[PDB]
């Protein structure tokens, strides 16, 4: 049957096919900012693209640009040619110039001094021959002390002082008392311990706890939220990210997916990827793929793979959409990967295969494999395990992906302007170097260049 | 070397490796964990780089004055000792000493070597593997004019860079090693060194409008006068000079040009011709004394010296070849030549006008004995030869009976 | 233990329980709880049918063969959440009307 009328344009169309259980079979027609998808009789299905197809654009040949991987309900495609880009106008939570004095406990006959800006107002409590002194009388004193200060505006509630700044700008914290000076809590920025935390807290407040690195373990954050669900009330204290970053990715330019539904009708839509969740820009860098392009996607060990320059990026254990750290105080096995490849010569990987026991990698000039290394198959994947081993140094050529027959592996090579055809074989994983052979030796000049299928 | 499945690290007299040691290739690597270990006692020479070809490594050896090439086999990380091989034992007077450049070429197996103590030649390695067994092992050495000096070489994809000095500079000049290798347009190539096309060059004639005119060609290169250049025609059609028709010069200036070019003379008008130009460059394979083999008893194979073999004939077969020699010199004799050109007159195969490429049989007679001869295929034309094979009749004579 | 086949997920019961299905506790995973793994690779593979043989445990689809191991020489080792996986072998084709022998 006729597909569609007119031409295809001056770049040669990317075509790939998907066979899900042996009754449902799709193509898949990607060029030059459209997408099309028929059945194997030629009957089109509708496509709705609620984002646009702005994704699409490109310069080059889509058959040597585009690249699609596919998983149960989806059909990841990656444009080889955008460069990713952090986002910079949505940052995350910020600061807040705000702080909270805490007061303990009380103690007959014990002077309290808070020192603001350099300023200091003392309250004194009285003896044992008194009235048993409180918290909430203390702080309301206080607040009401250096509520006279201009430019600060402080109030008080239950033994909360709270100050805050109208101009917003940043002040000095400190208080003490005459006789240990542990009944007082200058809760302002960072703080030593999440001991010194108070039960009671304002929603998305953010506090960070200096870490100690004699046990190996750097700084974090810790986020509020009321129990009520808003307003002031007793919460949980969360490890969390540092505020006033960016923590989010453009998913206008990251890969997209491919869906269909149970009626039939398939969507071009954004993936939902989440952002940095915790701790900070230094002690949970930007993943390498940031700021270069994306080159190739692969799924292996139930985590998702991706290339890009000699780096190859791993996602978190079982979740598809998480690229950042969960946590920085200690190590998680569920924690993305980033490794990068070692060698004497600059190798860009550009094409990834699963077969045998391993999971080879390609590059311009070289074969690669990543594994735990051991004869056991499957070794936990961990950061202190995860490697990248060279094998040989032979040619690839970029235009095709390399592809596995029966139990061997065919790629092609560069001849000059003709381009020839090159196996080999791969015994076990464990075992010695992959037999290789050459089978255009006798034909040098017969299969011409840009091969395009 | 990164290479295998381990990191190898050599020793003036012996090679290591470093690793974690477990059939655990990916192992984490701890201060408790990384250690060194031997694994043979071999040489090595300091100046060049081991270097990683296919599935296997070579590097060069030391063997005095002159230098020698040895390469070794790595099987699994957690096999057996590798094994190793020499490949120069042949020849223990041919690399000189010094070495400066090892290139390799993957894709078109040839090891390249460049020396100092000759700095005119090229040494040329050609291997050839199938699964395990080695089939062919080949050594030979290239050769330029007698006024330029090797720098260094490397390769890229499959093309060898030169970087050459001459009397005033340092040039760039780039070779096509593949095989098959064909000029644009045409059936063959044409050979010449510094082969720049006309479109470089300008032309000027002199006594325009009469018959007899000269040309004056403006090389873009200074010349190197102790050579000898030609120019040859070019493109297979619409033009003055027929294909592959070659001029010499007539008055040839070393410089004298703009900018200090170099100038040639030739007869006619070549002002709107399509041509070559270069250098000319010469050929010359010798042959062996020819003996006899046969089994012994106890297996393999005996050459046989004593029973009189004297030659008669000596025949060659070629194939898309245009023109080529033979040089014949028995005992303390004259030398005689028998060359060959293809133009068979009679046969239309070939027109008046255009190259010729043949393909058939050769013969000649050497009459001598097979332990005083010298036989020498020379060629020295611009224009392609390649031989297949060589088949020679003789007299046997044997003064008794065999075992 | 107890193994299903669903989707591209291999679905495995908890130890000498044969049913239950679901994480005994959710404070620290224990290995005696249910285990789940997806045949990764580029092309779809949803897994028909299954076979004991040699030493593994060989898993076909309708265009691949999977096998599902700890992977050690050590046949016996110990299935954990930390450990279980599928790795591809060859790319060969399976008629899905009968279950292989």
């Amino acid at each position: 049957k006729k597909l569609f009328a007119g031409s295809a344009g001056t770049g040669r169309p990317f075509t790939h096919i998907v066979d899900r259980d042996g009754v449902i079979r799709y193509l898949i027609f990607i060029q030059d900012n459209a997408i099309k998808v028929f059945d194997l009789d030629g009957n089109a299905q509708t496509v709705s693209t609620p984002n646009g197809t702005s994704y699409l654009n490109i310069t080059g040949e889509p058959s040597s640009t585009f690249r699609v991987a596919s998983i149960a309900d989806f059909t990841f495609i990656v444009n080889r040619e955008k460069t990713v880009a952090m986002d910079t106008t949505n940052k995350s939570y910020n600061w807040g110039t705000k702080s909270m004095v805490f007061i303990k406990s009380a103690d007959f006959s014990t002077t309290y001094r808070v020192k603001l800006n350099g300023t200091e107002k003392s309250v004194t409590t009285g003896n044992s021959s008194g009235s048993a002194p409180d918290t909430v009388t203390i702080a309301s004193d206080l607040a009401t002390q250096l509520n006279t200060i201009s430019g600060f505006t402080v109030t008080s509630t239950d033994y909360i002082i709270r100050i805050t700044k109208d101009d917003g700008g940043d002040y000095t914290l400190e208080s003490s008392d005459t006789k240990t000076a542990d009944a007082t809590s200058a809760i302002k920025g960072t703080v030593d311990s999440i001991t010194d935390l108070p039960t009671i807290a304002e929603h998305n407040f953010t506090v960070r706890i200096q870490g100690s690195a004699t046990t190996a373990f750097d700084d974090y954050f810790v986020k509020f939220e009321a129990t009520a669900g808003s307003g002031f009330g007793p919460g949980v204290w969360r490890e969390t990210v540092a505020p006033n970053i960016d923590h989010l990715l453009d998913k206008s330019t990251m890969p997209h997916t491919l869906v269909r539904n149970a009626n039939g009708t398939f969507t071009f839509a954004q993936f939902n990827y989440t952002g940095r969740v915790a701790g900070d820009t230094t002690t949970a860098p930007n993943p390498t793929f940031v700021g270069s392009k994306i080159k190739n996607i692969n799924l292996f060990r139930n985590r998702l793979v991706f290339l890009a320059d000699e780096n190859v990026i791993l996602s978190a254990a079982d979740s598809f959409e998480r690229f950042f750290p969960e946590t920085v105080q200690t190590l998680l096995d569920s924690d993305p990967i980033d490794i990068s490849s070692g060698g004497t010569s600059v190798n860009f990987l550009n094409s990834s295969l699963a077969f045998a026991n391993t999971l080879l990698l390609f590059s311009l000039h070289g074969q690669f494999r990543l594994d735990t290394g051991s004869t056991s198959v499957g070794t936990a994947l961990t950061p202190k395990t995860a490697t990248i081993t060279a094998i040989t140094t032979f040619d690839i050529v970029d235009a095709i992906d390399p592809i596995g027959v029966g139990r061997t592996v065919y790629f092609g090579i560069p001849k000059g302007d003709f381009s020839g055809l090159r196996e080999y074989f791969l015994p076990d994983a464990s075992g010695p170097i992959p037999l290789s052979e050459e089978v255009t030796s006798s034909v040098p000049r017969f299969v011409p260049g840009n091969l395009i299928s | 070397l990164a290479f295998a499945n381990t990191l190898l690290l050599f020793s003036l007299h012996g090679q290591f490796r470093l690793d974690t040691g477990s059939t655990s290739v990916g192992t984490a690597l701890t201060p408790k964990t990384a250690t060194i270990t031997a694994i043979t006692t071999f040489d090595i020479v300091d100046a060049i780089d081991p270097i990683g070809v296919g599935r296997t490594v070579y590097f060069g050896i030391p063997k005095g004055d002159f230098s020698g090439l040895r390469e070794y086999f790595l099987p699994d990380a957690s096999g057996p000792i590798p094994l190793s091989e020499e490949v120069t034992s042949s020849v223990p007077r041919f690399v000189p000493g010094n070495l400066i450049s090892m290139s390799p070429s993957v894709s078109e197996e040839v090891i390249t070597m460049i020396s100092k103590d000759q700095p005119r030649r090229v040494y040329i390695y050609k291997f050839f593997f199938d699964d395990d067994q080695k089939l062919q092992s080949s050594w030979s050495y290239w050769e330029v004019a007698a006024n330029k000096t090797l720098l260094g070489g490397n390769v890229l994809d499959s093309d060898l860079y030169t970087c050459v000095e001459y009397s005033d500079g340092v040039y760039l000049e780039k070779t096509q090693l593949r095989p098959e290798t064909v000029d644009s347009g045409t059936e063959f190539e044409i050979l010449l060194d510094r082969k720049t096309t006309e479109a470089a060059c300008s032309t000027s004639l002199i006594n325009s409008g009469a018959l007899g005119v000269q040309t004056v060609i403006t090389l873009p290169y200074p010349m190197s006068g102790t050579g000898t250049m030609a120019v040859v025609g070019r493109f297979a059609s619409n033009n003055t000079i027929a294909h592959g028709q070659v001029i010499k010069a007539t008055a040839e200036t070393l410089t004298g040009g703009a900018s200090g070019n170099g100038t040639m003379t030739v007869p006619g008008d070549l002002s709107s011709a399509k041509f070559f130009v270069g250098e000319i460059y010469n050929m010359t394979y010798e042959f062996s004394t020819p003996y006899l083999k046969e089994t012994p008893p106890g297996g393999g194979l005996a050459v046989l010296a004593n029973p009189r073999l004297q030659l008669r004939t000596w025949s060659i077969v070629f194939d898309e070849t245009s023109n080529f020699s033979m040089k014949i010199t028995p005992g303390q004799r004259d030398e005689l030549t028998y060359p060959f050109n293809g133009y068979k007159i009679g046969s239309g195969q070939f027109p008046i006008g255009t190259p010729s490429l043949a393909t058939g049989r050769f013969r000649v007679p050497v009459m001598a004995q097979n332990i005083e001869t010298k036989i020498v295929l020379f060629s020295d034309s611009p224009l392609p030869c390649r031989v297949q094979s060589a088949e020679w009749e003789g007299w046997y004579q044997e003064r008794a009976r065999r075992l």
